[PDB]
């Protein structure tokens, strides 16, 4: 086994930017009066 | 213009809510699965360890991976620093569990006083879960931990080993907790117009 | 204070505070099945399926 973590931490730092860009998405919408 | 900030403010609130149950889940995978430290090349024997569980290999060329510890049992953890870090994520979990059933309470309470309930239960979190993050990282001067990573192992001293996606998707949690009690403070503070 | 709310106008609420606990077995109708079944959820999920 290659005893390597690099996609899985790219996938997951991925998955965690994808989320967090969409609760920005969220604050662009609220804070937009 | 009002039924625009009306649908405006009920799509908001159904993707925080949409959002909340994903942190919810964030939050019980990284509790749950043991993937916050690993092994790299150079450590002397194979294995992992989250916040209370680890796994370690016996080290004959294969994996024989001999698995212990659960938080069920305080004393199976490594260490001190192990055990508050747990209970610190395991209130974490509960605190946003308790938002998501108070998500029923908008039928009857009113929307303000919901919005902020979870929004300083989900900042409550987001603390807790802070400080389970740097607790943690105290008990690697544990002798077990020292033993699977190495001697250069210590307190807030990674060595040998490396951080694995459980400890990442942990900060990725604080923030997006975070986030959500400001969405929630402000979607509160909003919905009176 | 940009919108004039500081650490007890915006963030805590400290109105009033209970008043409507007349009403709170209401409340239990909702809460007390949501966290059980929240509870079951990850209870068994946990031991089933993650670890
Ligand atoms: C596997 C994970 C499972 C987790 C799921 C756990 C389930 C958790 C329990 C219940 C969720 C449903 C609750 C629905 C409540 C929504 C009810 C609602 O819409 O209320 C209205 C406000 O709308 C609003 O802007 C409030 C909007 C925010 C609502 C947030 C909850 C949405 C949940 C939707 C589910 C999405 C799909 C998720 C599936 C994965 C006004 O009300 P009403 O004038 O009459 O009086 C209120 C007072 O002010 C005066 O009496
Ligand atoms: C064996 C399992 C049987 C379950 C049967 C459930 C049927 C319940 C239908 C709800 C009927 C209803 O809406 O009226 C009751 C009240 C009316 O409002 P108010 O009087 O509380 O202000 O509504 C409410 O305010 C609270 C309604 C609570 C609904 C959630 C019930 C969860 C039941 C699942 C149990 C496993
Ligand atoms: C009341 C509502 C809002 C919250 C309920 C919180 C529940 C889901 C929490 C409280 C205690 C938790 C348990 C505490 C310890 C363990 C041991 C671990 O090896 C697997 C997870 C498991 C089994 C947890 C599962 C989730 C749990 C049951
Ligand atoms: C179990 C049910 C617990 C209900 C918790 C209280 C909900 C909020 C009560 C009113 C809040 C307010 O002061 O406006
Ligand atoms: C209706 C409210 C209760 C909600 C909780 C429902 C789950 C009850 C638990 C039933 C035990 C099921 C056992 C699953 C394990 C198995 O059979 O292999
Ligand atoms: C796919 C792994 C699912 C883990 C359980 C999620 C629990 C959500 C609690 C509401
Ligand atoms: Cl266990």
């Amino acid at each position: 086994d290659s005893r390597d973590y690099s996609t899985e931490l790219s996938v997951t730092v991925a998955v965690g930017a994808s989320l967090l860009f969409l609760n920005i998405l969220a604050f662009a919408a609220l804070y937009y009066k | 213009y009002h039924e625009h900030y009306m649908r405006n403010s009920r799509a908001i609130g159904v993707l925080w809510a949409i959002f909340t149950i994903c942190f919810a889940i964030i939050n019980v995978v990284v509790f749950i699965q043991p993937y916050w430290v690993g092994d790299s090349v150079s450590t002397p024997k194979p294995g992992y360890f989250g916040l209370f569980h680890y796994c370690v290999g016996s080290g004959l060329a294969g994996r024989e991976l001999t698995c212990r510890g659960s938080f069920t049992d305080f004393s199976t953890i490594p260490s001190s620093a192990f055990k508050a870090a747990a209970f610190f994520v395991l209130l974490s979990m509960v605190l946003i569990l308790g938002c998501i059933t108070c998500f029923s309470l908008f039928f009857f309470c009113n929307t303000a006083t919901v919005y902020k309930i979870c929004a300083w239960m989900q900042l409550l979190a987001a603390l807790c879960l802070v400080l389970g993050c740097m607790i943690f990282p105290d008990g690697w001067d544990a002798e077990t931990i020292r033993d699977m990573c190495g001697a250069k192992t210590g307190k807030y001293s990674l060595g040998d080993c490396s951080v694995r996606w459980a400890y990442i998707l942990a900060i990725i949690g604080i923030l997006n907790a975070l986030i959500l009690s400001f969405l929630a403070f402000v979607l509160g503070n909003r919905q009176t117009d | 204070c940009l919108d004039g709310k500081d650490c007890a106008s915006f963030f805590c609420c400290f109105e009033d505070c209970h008043i409507r606990i007349a009403k709170m077995d209401s409340y239990a109708r909702i809460f007390f099945p949501t966290a059980f079944c929240l509870f079951n959820l990850v209870y068994w999920v946990s031991y089933l399926y993650l670890g």
